[PDB]
């Protein structure tokens, strides 16, 4: 499950 | 999961630096970003910048005009704010909070940065005198808080302690009012106990019928 | 750079009926890519930190019980309490994540409704201690009324004072679901010497006409 911290910030 | 501990409350004069720190605890996760949000009293809240400290990545907001850096400390999980040539409009509570995936999951819990050019000063304390009311009218201090207790804090059923007020003369105000038998009056005394731990301040003051 | 709206400013809500609040974006807070809609809502208590309730417009943070939903389309949100509880008391705020910088709604006061109530209404002369100052202070208090709004007035000898007193007032008490609040007008003392009736004039909602509480200097 990938991991979204704000816009564009995103992770696997 | 997470606790976040913030460091404690700070008293500056205009053109001052500040830093404050929010310390993570608890479970760890390989992501996530720590933003700082502020507060002016009775106002809004204000989302200031973050960091994502293990991308190396910063949001700051223009309106700041660059005032705000914030840092992350890996070592000891600790991240930091600080906001440069402070004025009085910076006075505010200022929060971190973290985000690992949802929201603002975890906040810290708080802490007041007051800016202004007044120096420490303890308050005056005067009898507010008369169901019947009766009060103390805590004058004149600086900076927040102080404390107000009635008979030694034997005394809460009908208490009310206003939230102070800043006065045009950069001191602060409040009054703490008691509801009573009208019959008690004379029966019973009446003291209110001030403290105001900045200035080293412990007033008791009776309150009678004149 | 979104503006984030809010509506109502306050929502009185009575024991165990719901609450719906609404929020609205200036622009879609849709991320077409991944599918989900970033918004969220927060509450603040008194006198606490914000807490999370609600993140991607409709799904709840944990601990958050069943009785929160958000729901909405891209740009028009709303926060459902139901069976609203003396606990629930607070600010609610929306805050939008899909672009930087963050920004919030400016928060809509949710307090427990209860029977209109009427201020009891006190006045206090100055002690002859703050006289001798050289600077005076003459407090009006209302005391646990229902709803918040309140106006008060302050007369010199009859005549109307304004640009010389602040207000301060309480968080709804649990206790009987009530709010306090006390007016205070700062004058010089020379001032306050020169004239003899101080009054404040209270008009409330509980009030069939407005009250007056009044001392004369020296009595």
């Amino acid at each position: 499950k990938s991991i979204r911290i704000g816009p564009g910030q995103a992770f696997y | 999961q997470v606790q976040l501990v913030q460091s404690g409350a700070e008293v500056k004069k205009p053109g001052a630096s500040v830093k404050l720190s929010c310390k993570a605890s608890g479970n760890t996760f390989s992501i996530y970003g720590i933003s700082w949000v502020r507060q002016a009293p009775g106002q809004g809240l204000e989302w200031m910048g973050g960091i994502i400290p293990p991308a190396g990545l910063t949001n700051y907001v223009q309106r700041f005009q660059g005032r705000v850096t914030i840092t992350a400390d890996t070592s000891t999980t600790t991240v930091y704010m600080e906001l440069s040539s402070l004025t009085s409009e910076d006075t505010a509570v200022y929060y971190c909070a973290i985000r690992i995936g949802r929201g603002f999951d975890y906040w810290g819990q708080g802490v007041l940065v007051t800016v202004s050019s007044a120096s420490t000063k303890g308050p005056s304390v005067f009898p507010l005198a008369p169901t019947a009311a009766l009060g103390c009218l805590v004058k004149d201090y600086f900076p927040e808080p102080v404390t107000v207790s009635w008979n030694s804090g034997s005394l809460t059923s009908g208490v009310h302690t206003f939230p102070a007020v800043l006065q045009s003369s950069g001191l602060y105000s409040l009054s703490s009012v008691v509801t009573v038998p009208s019959s008690s009056l004379g029966t019973q005394t009446y003291v209110c106990n001030v403290n105001h731990k900045p200035s080293n301040t412990k007033v008791d003051k009776r309150v009678e019928i004149k | 750079d979104i503006v984030m709206t809010q509506s109502p400013l306050s929502l009185p809500v009575t024991p165990g009926e719901t609450a719906s609040i609404s929020c609205r974006s200036s622009q879609s807070l849709l991320d077409s890519e991944d599918g989900n809609t970033y918004l969220e809502w927060y509450l603040q208590k008194p006198g606490q930190s914000p807490q999370a309730l609600i993140y991607e417009a409709s799904n709840r943070a944990s601990g958050v019980p069943d009785r929160f939903s958000g729901s909405g389309s891209d740009t028009d949100f709303t926060l459902k309490i139901s069976r609203v509880e003396a606990e629930d008391v607070g600010i609610y705020y929306c805050m939008q994540t899909i672009e930087y910088p963050f920004t919030f709604g400016p928060g809509t006061k949710v307090d427990i409704k209860r029977a209109v109530a009427a201020p009891s209404v006190f006045i206090f002369p100055p002690s002859e201690d703050q006289v001798k100052s050289g600077t005076v202070s003459v407090v009006c208090l209302l005391n646990n009324f229902y709803p918040r709004e309140a106006s008060v007035k302050w007369k010199v000898d009859g005549v109307l004072k304004t640009g010389n007193s602040q207000e301060s007032v309480t968080e709804q008490d649990s206790k009987d679901n009530t709010y306090s609040l006390s007016s205070t007008l700062t004058l010089s003392n020379t001032d306050y010497q020169s004239h003899n009736v101080y009054a404040c004039e209270v008009t409330h909602q509980g009030l069939s006409s407005p009250v007056t509480k009044s001392f004369n200097r020296g009595e």
